[PDB]
């Protein structure tokens, strides 16, 4: 019943900075430890994010990674860091310099073996591990690599536990250095094997959202990261309240893998709408289902509408009726036949929280799996066989001592995820 | 002469806390667990307090300990609401075998206790789901195991059908299969309802436009009470569950009927008409007051019984029944001469506070085996198929034990029961 | 030019434990015609079927010994052992059973490597030496026989530009002399033996995993090479859900889900008539190093084992259907 969080790589630990301060605000938990809610229901499953301490304070099952110390110290001086302990801020004093090579196969062991005992013991404290959950890059050295890395041992530890991810993909249009495609890859052919599942977030995306529909002019990375924090609450809201049905991961996992291999994910949140029009819109099953619906809500910079859903799980918050949600669904079942596969009749299952997010009287999270995502891995290989064709500073990697022959299998891997959904695709 | 009550899954414990709400405010009983002033269903203690001859059982404690932090906490004994620490995840090899195999003790244990406890143990009832996890394959484990330890008791079940259209769990079918052999198995009776047929009921006429889980249960609740406490209340022609299986099994294998209850109204709607039996009895067989998502005029019919509550004279109901036999297109199979049960009870149906049902005078439940059920299950062979023609999703079960000669087994006898049901429709 | 893969099935006789004890050969065997039936009616068609006694030399040259001829066809032969815990499958392929009594005790493995090494007493023209790789893989992991012991990552499959199947991190032993034959695979059984935990009784628990490396190059040049397989499978307890349960049922679920995922790789083979596209190899690490194994110009044959009695009936049933569909 509870669950481990991990954060690598300066992305992914400002990211889960900010969702470990949405679930304090969602809990009425004070920046110091002690406890300011109004409902014991934020008390009665504080186990799945937190253990006890005297004097009434809850720690946040909670490690940190790094190979750079500020980081680390400026996460730990923005709020809520006191509520972490620092027996958990484990981290070197020399970056992997976006080296998958460097940070996965020959700098990070020295890390690897302490904070996976870091793991160990905080996994035998608690009563009933139920799995865990990750926030990394796959273009930037650290949160690949180590990232990988520790996932494999983890699983090697605990062979049926749930492994689930949300990673940052880059995008042709914001990348950032050239060696972005190469760690892609190798993360990729890591994720595939190492995990159960995975979720699917670009910047590009991101921007988009924020700028238009958000009206926003200056989007910093604080919002992006919080939309991001909005869906990993809204993935587990059901379990960490009563509700009607499905508040539980590896029930969506069995949901949402209508085969072992096919385990990539687009979320999508709502609602989502600049403050200027809020004083319009009425939120109702219809509106939400619009929104999430359309491919312009979509976490993934990729339309759905090219390719065909194979399955899709929506969760609400807040007090609605059954009816209401199961007739929607039908409708958008209907209307839209055309994205949807045969194979599967019924394509949408749900889930009902009973408790609304803290502004907002109801809420919705949407997670997708489709064949469509598979045109972001052409952004990979193509942009992998532009630079592979020529060995493009493959120099860097060699010397860590990874040969040709794992990039090549990682490659053919990558072409294989391509060609099964394409199969099922129709 | 005393009862069981179980209650697997979600929608089973949910069952549970609605139909104890209407036996509590059937009979005073506070919620507190006491009762200033009918002990089937609770045995009592010298200290004027009533424990519920029930259980509650589901692998994720969530729910069972929402009921335990509820209003009606008292009502229950805590050796009663047995729980688990990982759910079945929509899996039939978790719930029935995987997992559920490390709780089934704990609950057998407290069934053989609750059974010493009773007297004349005269039948136990179970309510579950054929599309979630938990509520599917322990359930038929449990099945399989009380049916080797007590077997002549009278086994009643409420299994929720997982709806044509609207559906939760990608792997209803397989649930609904692998569920659907051990019913056959070891069931006695078995009244499985639809989700949509209640939506459309209460939509059209009770009048609610945003229909929630509580309305649906409250009428479930109000389905099994006119069932079985107007045998255990008295009445006027009190007909047995052992006459249940007497008339409403034809053959040891028809033996799935559907449930009905009328009247259906909302409070305004209760005046501007006056409620005669005969236009009660008229309704009971309309297919837009039927249950479950079929057609009885298309299916032939086979046995019928129909319990009242309240003023009720036989004549009038000689007179309805008598209208139903000249009037419908109800193709009775000349394998049946006349299958007419009618029980009369006293008690009128209480209303429950806050409820969204108008008190009246007098109200039926009928139960009728007719053919037409067959007509659902080709559905889900059909979606079923589907499923299995790409054998996605069947490594998590083989992932768990099972096998996938299990599958074709289980869809060759689901299709014997279909077709048996076939033949026996068939006239000479 | 792909000749479809050959089929060889045979029966394992029956031990009096089971013949006094209702257990008799509901089956129907027939070699000359080449069938099985099964009950009354259920004759199957294999262009191979074997007796219940045939010797292992006699097996040998039934099947063996083409292999043993297109091994220098410059493209790789194979073969693998198929079916249930205690089907004979060790006997089948013949190893493990070190006594040298009769040469009937041992049988695949000795004798091919002895006839190769006969082959080579005669033949040494060319520039070809061999080498083999003898390792387990259990609970989806790898551990190697030949070595001791070595973490899971590092032992490791490799696909390179060419798309050919290369093993990584594995100890190499080249062979020159039969004695070092006998030897490494007696010291490889003893540091692996039934399983990779032994077993619960002296049969069949992980997957034993073996492979002759020999080039003849197409003629310092062009490199078509020829190798062989000798891959046992575990057991396929499918009816023993009542049977092994508990710590021994987590231990036994897992292979038997990398049974049927290979079930269903096989599968999509003679069945291209609804969308019949790509084959899903890369699932799990036996499909995967079978993946070559199958079409294009490699070579293999396949061989089986059932039960006389009709307690496990369905399971021959089904190692029958799959072996069925098996043409290519
Ligand atoms: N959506 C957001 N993306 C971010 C944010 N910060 C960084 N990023 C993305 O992540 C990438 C950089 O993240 P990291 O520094 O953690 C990559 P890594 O740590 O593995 O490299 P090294 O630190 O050199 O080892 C960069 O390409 C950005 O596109 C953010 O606040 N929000
Ligand atoms: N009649 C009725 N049916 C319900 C109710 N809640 C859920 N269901 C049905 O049960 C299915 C979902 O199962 P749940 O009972 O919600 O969940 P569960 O299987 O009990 O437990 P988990 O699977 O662990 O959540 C849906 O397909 C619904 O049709 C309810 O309150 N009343
Ligand atoms: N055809 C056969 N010839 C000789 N002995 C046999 C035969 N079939 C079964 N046996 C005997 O029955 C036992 C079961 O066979 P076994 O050698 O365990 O193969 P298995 O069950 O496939 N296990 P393993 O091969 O070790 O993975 C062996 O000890 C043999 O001695
Ligand atoms: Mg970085």
């Amino acid at each position: 019943r509870e669950i481990v969080h991990i954060q690598a790589g300066q992305c992914g630990n400002q990211i889960g900075a900010k969702f470990w301060e949405v679930i304090s605000d969602e809990h009425g938990i004070d920046p110091t430890g002690s406890y300011h809610g109004d409902s014991d229901l934020q008390l009665e499953r504080i186990n799945v994010y937190y253990n006890e301490a005297a004097g009434n304070k809850y720690v946040p099952r909670a490690i940190l990674v790094d190979l750079e110390p500020g980081t680390m110290d400026s996460v730990r001086s923005g709020p809520f860091g006191q509520i972490f302990r620092p027996d958990n801020f484990v981290f070197g004093q020399s970056g992997a310099g976006n080296n998958w090579a460097k940070g996965h196969y020959t700098e990070g062991a020295e890390l690897v073996d302490s904070v996976l005992d870091v793991v160990r013991k905080e996994s035998e404290s608690c009563d009933c591990l139920q799995g865990f959950q990750l926030t990394h890059s796959l273009g930037g050295g650290t949160g690949s690599g180590m990232g990988t890395l520790l996932i494999s041992k983890i699983r090697e530890e605990y062979p049926d536990r749930i492994m689930n991810t949300f990673s940052v993909v880059p995008s042709p249009k914001v990348s950032d250095t050239v060696v972005e495609p190469y760690n892609a890859t190798l993360s990729v052919h890591q994720l595939v094997e190492n995990t159960d599942e995975t979720y699917c977030i670009d910047n590009e995306a991101l921007y988009d959202i924020c700028f238009r529909t958000l009206k926003l002019t200056t989007p910093t990375y604080g919002d992006l990261n919080h939309l991001v924090s909005a869906t990993m609450s809204g993935v587990t809201t059901c379990l960490r309240f009563p509700g009607q049905l499905n508040a539980d991961l590896r029930k969506l996992a069995v949901n949402m893998v209508p085969f072992p291999r096919l385990h990539f994910f687009m979320p999508g949140f709502a609602p989502l709408t600049s403050r200027g029009s809020q004083q319009y819109r009425a939120l109702t099953v219809p509106e939400l289902t619009q929104q999430m619906f359309d491919a312009k809500n979509m976490m993934a910079a990729c339309d759905p509408r090219h390719g065909r859903y194979l399955t899709v799980a929506a969760v609400f918050r807040g007090r609605m009726s059954m009816k209401e949600v199961d007739e929607q669904m039908l409708n958008v079942q209907n209307k839209n036949s055309s994205y949807f596969v045969e194979w599967i009749p019924n394509n949408v299952k749900t889930a009902v929280c009973d408790i609304p997010p803290r502004g907002l009287k109801m809420s919705a999270t949407f997670i997708g799996n489709s064949t469509a995502i598979q045109e972001l891995f052409k952004r990979i290989s193509e942009q992998f066989t532009a630079m592979f064709r020529r060995k493009a500073f493959l120099h860097w990697y060699t010397g860590e001592g990874m040969d040709e022959m794992e990039f090549t299998e990682a490659e053919s891997n990558m072409n294989d995820l391509v060609s099964e959904y394409q199969q099922y695709q129709d | 002469r005393e009862c069981i009550s179980i209650h697997v899954g979600q929608a089973g414990v949910q069952i549970g806390n609605a139909c104890w709400e209407l036996y509590c405010l059937e009979h005073g009983i506070q919620p507190d667990g006491q009762m200033p002033s009918f002990n089937t269903f609770f045995s009592e203690t010298g200290a004027g307090k009533h424990v519920p001859r029930a259980v509650f059982v589901d692998l994720e404690p969530t729910v069972i300990d929402e009921v335990r932090t509820g209003t009606y906490r008292q009502l229950f004994h805590p050796e009663q609401l047995i729980t688990g620490k990982e759910d079945a995840a929509n899996n039939y090899a978790r719930g029935h075998y995987t997992i559920g195999k490390e709780i089934i003790d704990l609950v057998l244990d407290r069934i053989r206790k609750l059974a010493d406890q009773c007297t004349g143990l005269q039948g136990f009832s179970v309510f579950h789901s054929f599309g979630g996890g938990t509520g599917s394959g322990f359930t038929s484990l449990l099945m399989e195991r009380l049916s080797v330890d007590y077997g002549k008791k009278s086994k009643l079940e409420f299994s929720i059908y997982p709806a044509p259209q609207v559906s939760t769990a990608v792997v209803e079918p397989y649930n609904s299969i692998l569920t659907t052999h051990t019913t056959l198995e070891h069931s006695d009776c078995a009244f499985m309802v639809d989700n949509e047929a209640i939506y459309d009921i209460c939509r059209r006429n009770l009048d609610i436009e945003r229909p929630t889980y509580t309305n649906l249960n409250r009428l479930i609740g109000q389905i099994v009470s006119s069932i079985t406490a107007s045998l255990r209340f008295d009445g006027a022609l009190n007909v047995d569950l052992t006459e249940f299986q007497t008339n409403l099994v034809p053959y040891p294998r028809a033996h799935f009927p559907l449930a009905t209850y009328a009247p259906v109204i909302s409070a305004e709607k209760a005046y501007h008409e006056q409620l005669s039996v005969a236009e009660i009895t008229n309704a009971c067989f309309e297919p837009a007051n039927q249950m479950v998502k079929c057609d009885p005029r298309h299916g032939k019919y086979m046995a019928c019984c129909l319990l009242y509550r309240g003023d009720v004279v036989p004549k009038d109901v000689n007179a309805a029944i008598a209208t139903i036999k000249t009037k419908r297109t109800i193709q009775f199979v000349d394998w049946c001469p006349t299958g007419f049960k009618v029980g009369i009870n006293y008690e009128p149906p209480t209303v429950v506070p806050g409820g969204d049902l108008a008190k009246v005078q007098r109200a039926v439940c009928m139960l009728s085996n007719t053919t037409a059920i067959a007509e659902a299950w080709a559905r889900l062979d059909h979606k079923f198929d589907l499923m299995y023609a790409k054998r996605a999703f069947v490594h998590w079960y083989v992932g768990e034990g099972m096998e996938e000669g299990e599958f074709s087994e289980a869809r060759e006898d689901m299709a014997a029961l279909e077709k048996d049901y076939e033949e026996v429709g068939v006239d000479s | 030019e792909e000749a479809p893969v050959r089929v060889a099935l045979r029966v394992r006789p029956l031990l009096p434990k089971e013949l006094l004890h209702g257990h008799q050969s509901c089956l129907q065997v027939e070699p000359g015609l080449g069938r099985v039936t099964l009950g009354r009616d259920r004759h199957f068609g294999f262009h191979v079927v074997l007796a219940e006694d045939a010797g292992q030399e006699a097996v040998y040259q039934a099947c063996v010994q083409p292999l043993l001829e297109a091994f220098f066809e410059g493209f790789n032969a194979t073969v693998f052992a198929y079916g249930q815990t205690g089907s004979g499958k060790t006997y089948t392929m013949g190893e493990a059973s070190v006594a040298s009594l009769l040469e009937d005790e041992q049988g695949i493995v000795p004798r091919a490597m002895a006839e190769a090494f006969k082959l080579i007493d005669e033949n040494d023209l060319l520039d070809c030496l061999v080498h083999v790789s003898y390792l387990e893989v259990y609970k989806e992991e790898f551990r190697d026989l030949l070595e001791v012991g070595t973490a899971s990552r590092d032992i490791q499959l490799r696909e390179d530009e060419r798309g050919n199947v290369v093993l990584c991190g594995v100890k190499e032993v080249d062979v020159e002399g039969l004695d070092e034959v006998l030897s490494l695979l007696e010291m490889g059984n003893a540091a692996r033996h039934t399983g990779a935990t032994h077993l619960n009784h002296l049969s069949s628990r992980s997957h034993t995993v073996f492979t002759v490396t020999l080039e003849q190059r197409g003629r310092p040049g062009q490199l078509l090479v020829s190798k062989f397989h000798f891959v046992d499978l575990a057991g396929s307890e499918r009816v023993l859900k009542t049977g092994s349960t508990g710590e021994r049922l987590k231990e036994s679920i897992q292979i038997n889900s990398s049974l049927l995922a290979l079930g269903n790789v096989i599968s999509a083979l003679g069945d291209p008539q609804r969308r019949g596209s790509h084959i899903p190899y890369r699932d799990s690490k036996i499909t995967r190093i079978l993946k070559d194994s199958l079409g294009g110009n490699a070579k293999t044959v396949m061989i089986a084992c059932v039960s006389p009695s009709s307690s496990d009936f369905d399971e021959t049933l089904n190692t029958l259907n799959y072996a069925s569909r098996a043409q290519n």
